[PDB]
RNA sequence: CUUGAGUCUCGUAGAGGGGGGUAGAAUUCCAGGUGUAGCGGUGAAAUGCGUAGAGAUCUGGAGGAAUACCGGUGGCGAAGGCGGCCCCCUGGACGAAGACUGACGCUCAGGUGCGAAAGCGUGGGGAGCAAACAGGAUUAGAUACCCUGGUAGUCCACGCCGUAAACGAUGUCGACUUGGAGGUUGUGCCCUUGAGGCGUGGCUUCCGGAGCUAACGCGUUAAGUCGACCGCCUGGGGAGUAC
RNA sequence: UCGCCCCUGAA
């Protein structure tokens, strides 16, 4: 889960702006926060399948959302990865 | 067949027919026979059947009830 | 945290205790960035069927708000008391203290109309305070 | 429908004729059936199921029921005027137009039906499983569904009229 | 009929109240009155009356068998009645009316039947 | 008048009430079946979002021993 | 650029998933009490169980498995599938105003993950039911259906195998095309003065028009009318077998 | 509810 609080920073932070309500960097950002802390869900417990798959949803949209990236502006991309722990 | 609630008035027959229907229902039927989850979903979507159907009866039932013919 | 709502099983002898057991709990509480909004009880009603032998129970009621950091201190207590009976707690939905049926049990006993006891109405009362005092 | 059977031009002719059969109570019986088609070597065609005891009057009642199910086809040359490639029934059927100087070429129903409906120089060709009881129904896949010159024509003409009328 | 008479030894273990049991199954129909201190005075069921087959569970069956009982507890008497009806097979009413006409009452109408919640897994039975 | 934006009734002889459903003795015991059992919707004639609810109650409460469960060995 | 797609905000409902607690009913065992010659089963029977005191019935204790009703073409999930109650962690769906991103999309051989039930390995657990098995019965025979017992197993933990009439026998996605009634869940409006009256979305049944089909029927949730991509079929038996 | 099988071919 991502409170509220935590998503208010992330859009504070990535963005062109603040208050972007999305955008292509905000929008991915959000996802890989999630998706961190979420491997610990899965350390706690064996299988949680359809949670599980809730998970890979979240990776994969977030790597269709990079590729778009490097599409409209390379330094973007570059600079967003640097700032991400995932990249892959 | 029978509920937990009383009847403490004089009797020799009284009404335990309808705390039959209180209570039993095949409820202690079904406790020497084992069935599919299959089998008894499929029988309450006959009961639900009867209920649609029961509307459009009532269209065709309507033209035979215009003549005498009992 | 959230709303939290901690019904529980006291035994009916024992029910004397109840003002300082509640104390114990609701001062943690409060000093963990809780608040307790309202006390409520629900006295000995006589028991539908035996929960650990017993012809009545004692129930009980409690409406804060508190980190689950406390309510699972306060989980362990109640499976280890064997004074406490049963127990639950629900949560959330804004709270249960005012204008539910629980709620509705306690206004006839302070008007006198008691579902269960004139004393049940006072525990309530004190325990809104946090001035409790033993039966 | 109206008749196809009329003096000084008519063109009788036939399709099928066999038996079917009925299990009765006792035996078995066997109704004479038969198909039929009277033309006018300019159209209006059709056809029929008799029933009957014996053949003769198999196909009595079914030139009866042939002038009962009439259709009208109007065309110019020796030929049909557009191709129609529908399937009506489990047989497939096909249909082009032909320039003249070539034959009907086909030896099922529609070597007759395409011979009686005033055409004799069409190509036509089907697929599928043989049986010559649904090959008739190239009554509905040729004659009684087509395109004429006049026809399209006068879509080109309605459009027209209605901007002016704007 | 053919059912045997019962007495017993005792009149001592009254309290002028005893449960009704019946236990009206599809193969058999057993009464048993017990005491209201929970402890037997007399029993009684249809294989003991004489009956066989499925025609132990039926109507007539199940009256013999009432009143077999009924001279199984008479000598401490008792006079009122727990009916705790159970099981599926008839003679549900049958025992209850006998009773009745043999110098009881019915006092209480009870429910102690087996309901499970499927704690236990049902047998196949019969398939023929 | 106009705008006073809310209905003066929720209740029906066949169709329950709305937003609060909660836990006491009271309440609770006049919508279920006298045995201990829970009412059937389709005699009741309640709808599922008005049964839903009451459900919840019913089974807190009950688990809470203030409406019976024990009825074949009470 | 915003109509496709996606995010943000606010709510909405649900047996969605995983984990941990907790209640009672029922069966069973064990213990005690009461009472006596039957019990049980069946179409009849018999095996089995009872004076060494059963069956039933009552009281106490213990354990395993499952949660009566609830409950419904009711709901949720991608599918398989998922039901007492409570807490914790967590996923998906939908609607409402707006706000933002700006084709970022669709599908997919390979590849990767998820798999009912049985099965297998390893360790726990064992009430009931039940392959196997043993008597009895029915039958000419009865290695069965039927009856009385009953072992593996079913159950829990972990891993593995990956199948199913894995079904809607209906690939997935997008787009369209008469309607009617019911069910279910949001939300706007209307002396809301009516539990509702009128809308408009999401999901779900039944009916049925056109059209389609060889027919049965499907029928706006298509088997209708189109496109995109993938998968498969190409006579049956041989054989989902051989190599 | 009382088990219960078996039957070369063209009219």
């Amino acid at each position: 889960s991502l409170s509220t609080e935590a998503t208010a920073k992330i859009v504070s932070e990535f963005g062109r702006d603040a208050n972007d309500t999305g955008s292509t960097e905000v929008q991915v950002a959000l996802l890989t926060a999630q998706i961190n802390h979420l491997q610990g869900h899965f350390a706690e417990h064996k299988k949680d399948h359809h949670s599980r798959r809730g998970l890979l949803r979240m990776v994969s949209q977030r790597r269709k959302l990079l590729d778009y990236l490097k599409r409209k502006d390379v330094a973007r991309y570059t600079r967003l990865i640097e700032r991400l722990g995932l990249r892959r | 067949p029978v509920i937990k609630v009383r009847e403490n008035e004089p009797f020799d027959v009284a009404l335990r027919r309808f705390k039959r229907s209180c209570e039993k229902a095949g409820v202690l039927a079904e406790v020497r026979r084992r069935e599919f989850y299959e089998k008894p979903t499929t029988e309450r979507k006959r009961a639900k059947a009867s209920a649609v159907k029961r509307h459009a009866k009532k269209l065709a039932r309507e033209n035979a009830r215009r003549t005498r013919l009992y | 945290m959230r709303h939290y709502e901690i019904v529980f099983m006291v035994h009916p002898d024992q029910s004397e205790q109840v003002p300082g057991m509640i104390e114990r709990y609701t001062a943690a509480i409060t000093g963990a960035e809780g608040k307790i909004h309202r006390l409520e009880d629900w006295g000995r009603r006589q028991l539908a069927y035996p929960i650990n032998k017993l012809h009545k129970a004692h129930y009980v009621l409690m409406n804060v708000e508190a980190p689950q950091e406390v309510i699972d201190e306060l989980e362990t207590t109640f499976r280890f008391n064997d004074a406490v009976i049963r127990s639950m707690v629900m949560r959330t939905k804004h709270a249960v203290t005012e204008a539910s049926p629980m709620v509705k049990a306690k206004d006839e006993r302070r008007e006198r109309r008691d579902d269960f006891a004139n004393e049940t109405a006072d525990d309530a009362e004190a325990g809104d305070s946090e001035e409790e005092e033993e039966e | 429908a109206h008749i196809e059977k009329q003096a000084g031009e008519l063109q009788e002719k036939l399709i099928a004729v066999n038996r079917v059969s009925k299990t009765v109570k006792g035996g078995r019986i066997f109704s004479f059936t038969a198909l039929t088609v009277v033309g006018d070597g300019n159209g209006r065609v059709g056809f029929g199921y008799g029933k009957a005891r014996e053949v003769p009057a198999a196909i009595q009642k079914a030139m009866e029921k042939a002038r009962r199910n009439m259709i009208n086809v109007a065309l110019n040359n020796g030929t049909l005027q557009h191709p129609v490639k529908g399937v009506h029934t489990g047989s497939r059927v096909f249909m082009q137009p032909a320039s003249e100087g070539t034959g009907i070429i086909a030896g099922g129903a529609m070597r007759a039906v395409l011979e009686v409906a005033g055409v004799h120089n069409v190509l036509a060709k089907a697929y599928g499983s043989t049986n010559p009881i649904n090959v008739v129904r190239a009554t509905i896949d040729g004659l009684e569904n087509m395109n004429s010159p006049e026809m399209v024509a006068a879509k080109r003409g309605k459009s027209v009229e209605e901007i002016l009328g704007k | 009929a053919k059912a045997p008479i019962r007495a017993r030894k005792r009149v001592r273990k009254q309290v002028s109240d005893g449960v009704a049991h019946i236990h009206a199954s599809f193969n058999n129909t057993i009464v048993t009155i017990t005491d209201r201190q929970g402890n037997a005075l007399g029993w009684a069921t249809a294989g003991g009356s004489g009956f066989r087959g499925s025609r132990k569970s039926t109507p007539f069956a199940a009256q013999v068998a009432a009143e077999r009982c009924a001279d199984a507890v008479k000598e401490y008497g008792i006079k009122n009645l727990e009916v705790m009806v159970k099981g599926p097979g008839p003679g549900r009413e049958s025992t209850i009316r006998a009773l009745n006409a043999a110098g009881f009452r019915i006092t209480n109408i009870t429910d102690v039947t087996p309901i499970p919640h499927n704690g236990c897994r049902p047998p196949k039975k019969r398939r023929v | 008048a106009r705008y006073f934006r809310r209905r003066k009734f929720c209740r029906f002889t066949a169709e329950g009430v709305q937003e609060i459903d909660y836990k006491d003795i009271a309440t609770l015991k006049n919508y279920i079946t006298e045995s201990g059992k829970i009412v059937p919707s389709r005699i009741t004639g309640t709808r599922a979002k008005y049964q839903r609810q009451l459900a919840r109650a019913i089974k807190r409460a009950r688990y809470l021993s203030l409406l019976p469960y024990t009825d074949r060995h009470q």
